[PDB]
């Protein structure tokens, strides 16, 4: 049963977002469901009232409700149980995605949206396989560190913090959410970190994401919004809103 | 190379532990006289400790295996099992390998924790907990962990919830929910920011700290003392004379103004912390002081998972963002939709000093992680 788990208190707001929040239940850890938590509040500077609604194990993923979906990082063990229910969701999710529906996922989430993931010990687990990348084994060993990258299309520079076993390994048809500065990233071959397809924002990142660089979160929201409202819009501007959130 | 003249209490989990076993031996000394326990930590180095009657050991979650090959033990006590930074169920089943090796022992757990249904092990098993009044089934908050039904897999809802995934659960798929209580805590009396009070199989205990998660502590030590045929009324007079264990506020007078110190370490403990202060029942200021360290926790992102949203529902006229780490638990603060304008990031720790000495308001709430509550310790002006 989906649930709201958040909304904006009422107020006079020119927009709405819809917010999926999906397995927040169990996706939960390393601080990274503050993601939605910003996502919220620029969406709220924004003009936007939010709504948080929690689509998890055993619920439905109405790709025609949300504009923004948020899929975050887990125990080993919840990851696996949720890779279980992913194939229900998997039409939605893909049509959600290929209609440009905006994505946020992290660490377990990014992996799972891909067509698989093996776990430390070397158990293969599918993922959704509404994208194309896989995600490979590291035995005894962790990309632990800090990171910096930067995503050339939007001229712009992500910071974080990861600490992952596997190594993701993108397909022909994706790009990189920035090409690595310092740091490991997605992989072994230190070139690439994370994805971007079509309003899908993969990462590793840990901080959370949106918290240490506030103009990743202005971009999925204002994106988000742009594409329900129509690109003509106008929006608050990135320096006259988050002013505060800005080194 | 032991002496076995004993009956003999171990008192294992991951939170908790020196609080339950020292308020235990407390209360069995006015029914025992002499009770045999270890001072501060201990693992296999415990017969320094050791060396009719009854002994009462704190016991480390790893070492326990192998000691059980040594004593022999008449009840083992999990007061609960929480992960810090696949790690629960490893330590979890590495305390239920040892208590196979003594299948005539007793085992009490925590009745409210699900991590604690049909144990596969033998051993008789004896649960304490929460009998609060049933509301009807809700979720517990999306951050709270390890609410996957044992048998059903699918998601837990619960009945009533204390605090983190511990209250009467429930799947509505398995069936599976909180089995029948030994040792029931009936009725919360009292539960204030300063002191707690409430009713134990027929005798109120009350505690003068706070903090609904110290019940927990003293519910065990009550239920081990009941499992040891301890009168309810002996179990009360020496429950008071060890409650020290617990320790008093430790509050401040600034001149004009009277400020209490909170330590915060993780998001259970700081989301506890917050639905402490959210019950006084005066305005305050809230200053809140992130470090990052070993000792503070090296990722700051923990303050993420705390549930701070909880303040805009307070009477808080001004907040400090300080500490090391003072930029980011102010970006934290603002997130909660509190008036951006009324958090004051303070680079120095100083000036946070300065400016709750300056403040108009009476009461000044300070949470802090460990060091940056060692470092503002350093009021050597006057405490
Ligand atoms: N928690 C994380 O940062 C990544 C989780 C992921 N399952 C891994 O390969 O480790």
């Amino acid at each position: 049963m989906v649930y709201t788990s958040l909304s904006s208190k009422d107020g006079n707001y020119p927009y709405q977002l819809n917010i999926a929040h999906l397995y927040g239940n169990l996706m939960n850890t390393y601080g990274d469901n503050g993601n939605i938590l910003m996502l919220k509040y620029v969406a709220e500077k924004l003009g936007a009232h939010v709504t948080v609604d929690i689509v998890s194990l055993h619920d439905d993923f109405d790709e025609n409700h949300y504009d923004i979906a948020f899929f975050g990082g887990g125990q080993d063990f919840e990851q696996s149980i949720i890779a279980d229910d992913l194939p229900a969701k998997k039409e939605s999710i893909d049509n959600y995605i290929q209609n440009d529906g905006v994505v946020l996922a992290i660490c377990g989430g990014f992996q799972l949206l891909g067509q698989y993931y093996v776990e430390a010990s070397g158990k293969r687990i599918e993922g959704l396989g509404v994208m194309g990348h896989y995600t490979l084994n590291q035995t005894n060993n962790r990309f632990i560190g800090d990171i910096k990258i930067h995503n050339e299309d939007f001229d712009e520079t992500y910071y974080g913090f990861e600490n992952h076993q596997g190594r993701t390994f993108l397909s022909d048809d994706q790009k990189p959410l920035g090409q690595v500065v310092y740091g490991n990233g997605n992989n072994e071959e230190k070139v690439g970190e994370g994805v971007h397809y079509k309003n899908v924002f993969g990462s590793y990142f840990h901080g959370p994401i949106l918290s240490r660089n506030a103009n990743l979160a202005y971009r999925l929201v204002t994106t988000a919004l742009k594409k329900k409202y129509g690109q003509d819009i106008q929006l608050p501007a990135y320096e006259d809103i988050l002013s505060q959130e800005i080194a | 190379s032991l002496a076995k003249n004993y009956e003999i209490v171990v008192v294992t989990g991951t939170n908790g532990k020196t609080l339950t076993t020292a308020l235990t031996v407390g209360i069995l000394k006015e029914v025992y006289g002499q009770v045999l326990t270890n001072p501060s930590g201990a693992n296999m180095i415990t017969g320094i400790a050791t060396t009719k009657n009854i002994a009462v050991l704190e016991i480390d979650e790893a070492s326990l295996s192998r000691i059980c090959d040594y004593i022999q033990p008449s009840l083992f006590v999990i007061t609960n099992i929480f992960r810090d930074q696949g790690e629960i169920y490893t330590t979890y089943n590495m305390i239920l390998d040892a208590i196979r090796k003594v299948p005539t022992a007793t085992v009490l757990l925590n009745g409210d924790s699900p991590l604690f249904y049909k144990p596969t092990i033998p051993n008789p098993i004896e649960y304490f907990g929460f009998d609060l009044e049933k509301g009807p089934a809700q979720l517990a908050h999306y951050n709270t962990e390890g609410i996957l039904c044992p048998d059903c897999q699918g998601i837990l809802k619960y009945e009533h919830n204390t605090y983190a995934n511990l209250g009467a659960y429930i799947c509505e798929g398995c069936g599976c929910k909180r089995p029948d209580l030994d040792y029931r805590l009936t009725k919360l009396v009292e539960l204030t920011n300063n002191r707690s009070r409430f009713v134990i199989d027929g005798q109120e205990y009350g505690i003068q700290i706070g903090g609904l998660y110290n019940i927990y502590n003293a519910l065990a030590a009550v239920a081990i003392a009941r499992f040891l045929g301890a009168d309810s009324q002996l179990i009360k007079q020496g429950f008071d004379k060890s409650r020290a264990v617990f320790g008093r506020q430790e509050t401040f007078h600034i001149g004009d103004k009277e400020c209490t110190l909170v330590l915060i370490k993780n998001p259970v403990g700081a989301t506890q912390a917050i639905e402490m202060i959210k019950l006084a029942p005066y305005p305050f200021s809230l200053s809140v002081l992130l470090n990052a360290n070993y000792a503070d926790g090296i990722d700051t992102s923990w303050i993420w998972d705390a549930d701070f949203e909880q303040i805009t529902d307070m009477d808080i006229p001004e907040i400090n963002a300080g500490g090391v780490r003072h930029s980011e638990i102010a970006r934290r603060l603002r997130v909660t939709g509190y008036p951006a304008e009324k958090i004051t990031e303070t680079s120095n720790l100083e000036q946070v000093l300065k400016t709750i000495e300056n403040q108009d308001c009476k009461h000044a709430y300070i949470l802090a992680t460990y060091t940056a509550m060692l470092e503002f310790r350093e009021l050597l002006a006057s405490r």
